């Protein structure tokens, strides 16, 4: 979707459009999704012969 | 320390350079319209297509 | 005028060759010059000078990409070894550019 957007949105630096900010909050969120994921799946795969 | 610097042609003229400063230079090249002597202080870098001397006396980069 | 001094302004797009450092791209800051001359007359026949020491950004529409630092003009006088007394004349303004890196940090870093 970022790479759709590249040649649609104008090029200044005075200010982030919306839409911009609003791509880029979805992608950290997604980003936090897939951390959290990696720790969940980690402390799903604990045993008492690694970790106590 | 007394240096030429005069370019091509012109009437003679000299400077005193910087305390520390031992050399004289003189550049030559051609543009679209003749050939340019640039005559002064120090010893500068060049770009590869000008003839570049350096002396180490006095008022000799005439 | 009735003295005979004549006053034009005229308009003009100029597209000047300008070297372009992108070693600090998107931090970089450029030196873009503009260097004028009459064609056919040297400076026995037509001289130039400057105005001002410097250009006229009076009414500058603010760019969105570039923040004007610096800016002057410089008159230089050429002889040549095949002619001692004729000097050949230009004014050469310079604009040292700074670039916003907004949109580079937001859409690229
Ligand atoms: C971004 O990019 C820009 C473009 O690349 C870049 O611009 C450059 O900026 C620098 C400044 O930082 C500019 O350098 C200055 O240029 C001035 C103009 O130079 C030309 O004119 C000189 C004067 O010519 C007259 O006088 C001579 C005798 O003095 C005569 O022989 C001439 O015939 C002529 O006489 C006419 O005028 C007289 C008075 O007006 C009059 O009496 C007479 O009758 C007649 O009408 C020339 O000497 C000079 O030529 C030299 O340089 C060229 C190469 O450029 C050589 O090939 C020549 O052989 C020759 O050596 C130019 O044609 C200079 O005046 C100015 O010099 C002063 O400062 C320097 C500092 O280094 C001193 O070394 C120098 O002695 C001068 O000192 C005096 O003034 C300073 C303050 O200014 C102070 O110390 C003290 O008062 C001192 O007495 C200087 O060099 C440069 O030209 C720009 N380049 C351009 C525009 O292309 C810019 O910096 C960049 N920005 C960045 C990177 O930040």
């Amino acid at each position: 979707f970022l790479l759709l957007l590249a040649d649609k949105v104008p090029e200044t630096s005075l200010s982030v459009p919306i839409i911009i900010r609003y791509l880029m909050f979805i992608m950290i969120l997604v980003a936090f999704s897939v951390i959290l994921s990696v720790v969940v799946l980690n402390l799903h795969h604990r045993s008492p012969n690694t970790h106590t | 320390r007394i240096c030429f610097n005069h370019q091509s042609s012109q009437p003679q003229t000299t400077k005193t350079c910087s305390p520390g400063e031992s050399s004289c230079y003189n550049k030559q090249w051609s543009d679209f319209r003749g050939t340019i002597i640039e005559r002064g202080c120090g010893c500068p870098t060049v770009k590869p297509g000008i003839k570049l001397s350096c002396c180490e006396s006095e008022v000799c980069n005439n | 005028d009735y003295t005979g001094k004549i006053m034009w302004t005229p308009p003009a797009i100029f597209k000047s060759y300008c070297e372009i450092i992108v070693t600090h791209f998107p931090f970089d800051q450029q030196n873009c010059t503009m260097k004028l001359g009459i064609w056919t007359y040297d400076g026995t026949k037509v001289s130039i000078s400057p105005e001002s020491d410097r250009p006229d950004l009076s009414t500058f529409m603010e760019s969105g990409e570039w923040v004007m630092k610096d800016y002057r003009g410089w008159k230089h006088w050429v002889y040549y070894t095949c002619c001692p007394d004729t000097p050949y004349l230009d004014i050469t303004y310079h604009f040292i550019m700074q670039r916003i890196p907004l949109y580079f940090v937001v859409n690229v870093i």
